[PDB]
């Protein structure tokens, strides 16, 4: 079972293993118990090289886990800038929405990680997108007084 | 002659304390280290002033008097001052570690650990005296120490000396000069648990001294120095009885017999007239009738009420200085003519008058004149009820939300005790208003 | 009361703790060799609650310096003062916690408690009446959180009487963009809640925007931040180092500040603010109640204030500060509770701080400090909710439902400045 072996080594960021892996058959669309797959894991543990070797090989750029997270949402509440940027430009939907509500605006802004604030902004992220509680990106910024985010959301 | 023991606990009662033997010596002729040379039995005696100061072998005049408190910075400067020679240095008792303004650790915690010593010390002034009469105790109202310690205190000697009379001097708070938010809690517990164990307490409002000194003495800031000396020349007016000759509070029995008609309303009202800045060197000399009358504006008492809303049940004046008895019989039978002075129907309508023909004396360094006649008058009215309700209201506004409660429990009280404390002064209240 | 044994751990703590030990220093007219060239009796009145006395009258500070990294030890050292502290008080361990606060309070971190305990213990018995203890920690990391918090529970243990006091610095993304940081914090906070008796809160986004929007620093450093934190401990430990008319000690502030066992966390604030290098009474006065002067990220008139101390430094009419201060009493009355009378002390020292004329230091006891709290459990939940990185604190023993536990806690602890804030007193 390959699968197994290559959710490792994309959390682990073993570059060569993955590569053999995949050469052997293994599913790069594997999921572990959570329905997490080697994607989700390398985009959550920052390997931004297995990211993009994963998507050269049929990775679900939008598959979910079984809370609604897309490795977007990932990236965004861990604060990888670069692979934000590879993900968007490989289809990930700027506003794919959790069990919880949220977007991957909604996490990059409660984690204060504002650079990528301004890149899901640019790729269309929905400013009126609103979570579970009704509470948009600006709502969060306005009920804990962070200015510099507010500022970003109203430009 | 028969002998008072004075007991000063913690900050407040030690530091009036010191404005107090001060004063006394002054009064008495009695130099800072002890020798008095108006007195032509050395050694021993039985003169008026005997039953505040005993006598050694070397002429020596020693306070009896103990002072108290559970750290030792204030007691050291007592021990380092001017009088330092004058006091018993067994007299002067510290522990290391304060109360820290809370009645729990005054009272059941630190206190425990240094009753036992204070009350062989007082044991061995005892055991000096010929015929003791009783103590008077100075204390604070809102300190830990003065709070918890001198309940603790108060309860044992009414264990140890039963038949013998218990006077408090008691310092109630003030915003203006208070030390901690929850001098409310302390005042009430202390006022609880002392109720039983005293005969007669004088309260002294700091919000009364400190407006005091602000108005008639021209003090800018007031500081615990100034409060004091004032505080001091009224407490000396009240046990003057007690050092001098005279025919009125000749001993603790009669301030219970003159000013306490049932146990329990047991804090008579002081008013003390004239006090003039000492930078009016050259005042006009104010009358007998004059400084009477002063008696009856509530801006000269001792505590901020109004006894015009209340009713007297006892009434004397104690006057110092160039008094003529028949000036003071003028004075009381136009004062008669008032509205505002209206007795219970149950006492008698008296003035009992006293009058000691030495003018008061002034301490070196004072704020107060030089004066020829000076009047204390010391009243039982019900409008003294008025501070009773003052401090009740804040003790209510906190407990209420329990705040600071776990202070107390934490410190070996029950929280019960507050509502037992508490339910004693809505009692205490209700006193007041059946009487009037 | 005399005695204050302090404790410093992990980076922070350590930063913080030295300049703390450098701006106190130089009050006490103490120089980095341990002898005293001041010009003032009032600078030795009170010296023995931060110094021990040693041979040829050199003054040693009472300090016990903590860390997992072995590092800091040789950043300490090379500091200006870094020779006065005791060569024996350096307890140092040979490996980082690497921001994990499970290895600070489970693995590496209980390993190294014991020869922390054994100096505590030393310093502790040549103290005539110690008073308590006062540590120095962020919240963030791994070793001043993790291991600062289980020191705190072992000290409160062998010494139940005794006042525990932290200084706490909260984390920030501002500052630090580490996503376990919300995780370590509120694993703390739970332990500081039931552990101590009184904390300061310095919070780092507090200390971020008073340089980017007030100070005009469009790059901040740690050097710049720890300057106002520096400057806020030296005003509020002013009251335990000077005589003045209160003998204040570490009991009677907590007696005084504290209505509830629970809420006992500080929003220190100070006047004027000042950067590296770079007022009348009713000035002081008012922006010493200013948000903008706060140390914690929180608008007091968004809550209500339970309890405040004051202190005023510098050469000053006592009759204008007790004016002005009953004049702001006045103005913002709907911003103090009504059932706590006369909750607002003020004292006054004569010394000003290094630099200044005047000067005033605010500590409250405020309910506005839920948004603090909410701030951080709020990141605690997203990445909570995810379990991102959980595996790093299971995986040295700690168990999920800690995490929950502390959450419950912290969520519990907002509700209950909520309960305050809304109360009346009828
Ligand atoms: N008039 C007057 N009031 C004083 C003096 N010292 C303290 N007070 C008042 O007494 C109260 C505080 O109690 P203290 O006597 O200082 O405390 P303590 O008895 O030493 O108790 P702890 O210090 O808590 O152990 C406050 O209301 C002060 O305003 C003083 O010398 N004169
Ligand atoms: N104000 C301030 N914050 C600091 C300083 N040093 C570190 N921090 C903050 O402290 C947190 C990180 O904790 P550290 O003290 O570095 O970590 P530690 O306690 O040494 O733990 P480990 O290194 O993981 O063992 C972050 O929020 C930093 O921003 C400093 O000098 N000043
Ligand atoms: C709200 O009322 C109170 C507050 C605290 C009180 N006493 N403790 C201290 C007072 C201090 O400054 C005023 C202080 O500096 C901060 C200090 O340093 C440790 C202790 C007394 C109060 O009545
Ligand atoms: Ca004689
Ligand atoms: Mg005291
Ligand atoms: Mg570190």
């Amino acid at each position: 079972d390959l699968g197994k072996k290559l959710l490792e080594a994309a959390r682990a960021g073993q570059d060569d293993e993955v590569r053999i892996l995949m050469a052997n058959g293994a599913d790069v669309n594997a999921t572990d118990a959570s329905g997490l797959t080697p994607l989700h894991l390398a985009a959550t543990y920052g390997h931004l090289e297995i990211v993009e070797v994963l998507l050269k090989h049929g990775a679900d750029v939008n598959a979910i886990d079984i809370m609604g997270s897309t490795p977007l949402h990932l990236a965004a509440l861990i604060g990888h800038l670069e692979i934000v940027e590879v993900l968007l430009k490989h289809g990930a939907d700027v506003n794919a929405v959790d069990t919880w509500g949220d977007t991957p605006l909604h996490l990059a802004a409660i984690m204060g990680h504002l650079e990528i604030v301004e890149v899901l902004l640019k790729h269309g992220a929905d400013v009126n997108a609103q979570d579970k509680f009704g509470k948009t990106a600006f709502d969060i910024s306005i009920d804990n007084g962070n200015e510099d985010l507010a500022e970003i959301l109203q430009k | 002659m028969r002998e008072c023991i004075s007991i000063h606990v913690g900050q407040a009662g030690v530091q009036i304390g010191n404005a107090c033997w001060e004063l006394y010596c002054l009064e008495h002729g009695i130099q800072p280290d002890g020798q008095m040379p108006s007195d032509k039995t050395i050694g021993g005696g039985d003169d008026s002033f005997n039953t505040f100061f005993s006598e050694t072998g070397a002429g020596k005049h020693v306070p009896r008097a103990v002072f108290v408190d559970l750290e030792p910075t204030v007691i050291d400067e007592v021990r380092t001052g001017t009088y330092r020679q004058l006091f018993h240095p067994e007299q002067l008792i510290t522990g290391k570690e304060d109360a820290a303004n809370n009645y729990a650790r005054g009272h059941y915690t630190i206190g425990k650990e240094i009753i036992d010593l204070v009350l062989d010390r007082i044991r061995k002034l005892a055991d000096q005296c010929t015929g003791l009469q009783g103590f008077l105790v100075f204390h604070s109202f809102g300190g830990g120490t003065g709070s918890g310690f001198t309940s603790l205190l108060m309860e044992r000697l009414s264990v140890d000396y039963g038949k013998k009379s218990k006077l408090e001097f008691s310092i109630y708070p003030a915003p203006q000069v208070s030390t901690a938010v929850v001098e409310p809690y302390n005042s009430i517990l202390t006022t609880h648990t002392t109720l039983e164990h005293s005969d007669c307490a004088f309260m002294v409002d700091n919000e009364a001294i400190y407006d005091i000194c602000r108005r008639n003495l021209d003090i800018e800031r007031p500081t615990y120095t100034n409060l004091n000396r004032l505080i001091s020349q009224i407490v000396s007016s009240i046990t003057a009885s007690l050092r001098f000759d005279g025919a009125l509070n000749v001993d603790l029995t009669e301030f219970q017999t003159n000013l306490v008609p049932y146990p329990r309303i047991h804090f008579p009202l002081a008013t003390y007239a004239p006090v003039i800045s000492a930078e009016k060197a050259y005042h006009e000399q104010l009358s007998v009738a004059e400084i009477t009358n002063a008696c009856f504006e509530p801006a000269n008492q001792m505590v901020k009420c109004d006894p015009r809303h209340g009713k007297y049940m006892a009434c004397c004046l104690l006057y110092r200085g160039d008094v003529v008895p028949k000036d003071v019989n003028a004075a009381i039978a136009t004062i008669k003519t008032k509205r505002s002075i209206q007795f219970v129907d149950w006492c008698p309508t008296g003035f009992k008058v006293g009058i000691n023909y030495q003018p008061p004396t002034v301490v070196p360094g004072g704020d107060l004149a030089k004066v020829q006649r000076a009047v204390c008058m010391l009243s039982n009215t019900t409008a003294i009820a008025e501070a009773w309700a003052r401090l009740d209201h804040k003790f209510d506004l906190m407990y209420a939300k329990r705040a600071f409660v776990h202070w107390y429990v934490g410190e070996g009280m029950e929280e019960g005790e507050f509502s037992e404390a508490r339910e004693d002064m809505a009692a205490l209240e209700k006193d007041y208003e059946e009487v009037g | 009361m005399r005695e204050i044994v302090h404790i410093q751990a992990g980076q922070c703590g350590n930063q913080i703790g030295a300049k703390f030990w450098e701006v106190i220093s130089d009050e006490h007219g103490i120089d980095p060799t341990g002898s005293y060239h001041g010009d003032s009796d009032l600078q030795l009145e009170r010296i023995n609650v931060y110094y021990n006395e040693a041979t040829g009258n050199k003054y040693v500070p009472r300090a016990i310096l903590v860390d997992l990294e072995p590092g800091t030890m040789d950043s300490v050292r090379s500091g200006p003062f870094g020779q006065i502290f005791r060569p024996d008080n350096f307890v140092f361990g040979q490996s980082g916690a690497g921001n994990n606060w499970a290895k600070g309070h489970y693995t590496e971190g209980a390993e190294l408690v014991d020869s922390v305990l054994d100096v505590v213990r030393k310093e502790s018995e040549s103290c005539d009446c110690l008073q308590g203890f006062q540590l120095t920690h962020s919240l963030g990391g791994g070793t001043g959180s993790g291991m600062g918090t289980l020191l705190i529970s072992k000290i409160r243990e062998e010494y139940p009487d005794r006042i525990m006091n932290t200084f706490s610095v909260m984390p920030s993304p501002k500052v630090s963009d580490t996503v376990v940081e919300p995780y370590n914090a509120t694993l703390s906070v739970h332990q500081l809640v039931e552990n101590t008796d009184e904390t300061y809160c310095i919070d780092n986004e507090a200390l971020y925007d008073i340089c980017f929007r007030t100070l005009k620093l469009t790059t901040p450093t740690y050097g710049d931040l720890n300057h106002l934190v520096s400057a806020t401990m030296s005003g509020v430990t002013t009251c335990l180092r000077f005589p003045g008319q209160l003998n204040a000690d570490l009991r009677k502030l907590a007696v005084n500040m504290v209505p509830f066992p629970r809420l006992h966390f500080f929003m220190p604030g100070f006047a004027p603010l000042t950067s590296r290098g770079s007022l009348t009474v009713p000035e002081l006065t008012q922006q010493m109640f200013d948000s903008k002067n706060m140390m914690a990220a929180c608008d007091p008139r968004h809550g209500r204030y339970l309890t405040v101390a004051a202190i005023f430094r510098g050469r000053m009419s006592m009759k204008e500060v007790d004016e002005q201060m009953l004049n702001v009493q006045n103005k913002n009355s709907s911003y103090f509770v009504e059932w706590i009378p006369n909750n607002v002390k003020t004292a006054v020292c004569d010394i000003p701080p290094r630099g200044l004329k005047m000067s005033a230091t605010f500590i409250g006891n405020s309910t506005a400090i839920q948004e603090l709290f909410k701030r951080i459990s709020e990141q605690f939940t997203a990445m909570f909710r995810r379990k991102a990185f959980l595996h790093w604190y299971t995986g040295e023993g700690m168990d999920e439902m800690e995490f929950t536990e502390a959450e419950s806690n912290m969520n519990d602890l907002v509700s209950e400045y909520q309960q305050y804030q809304d109360a009346t007193a009828d």
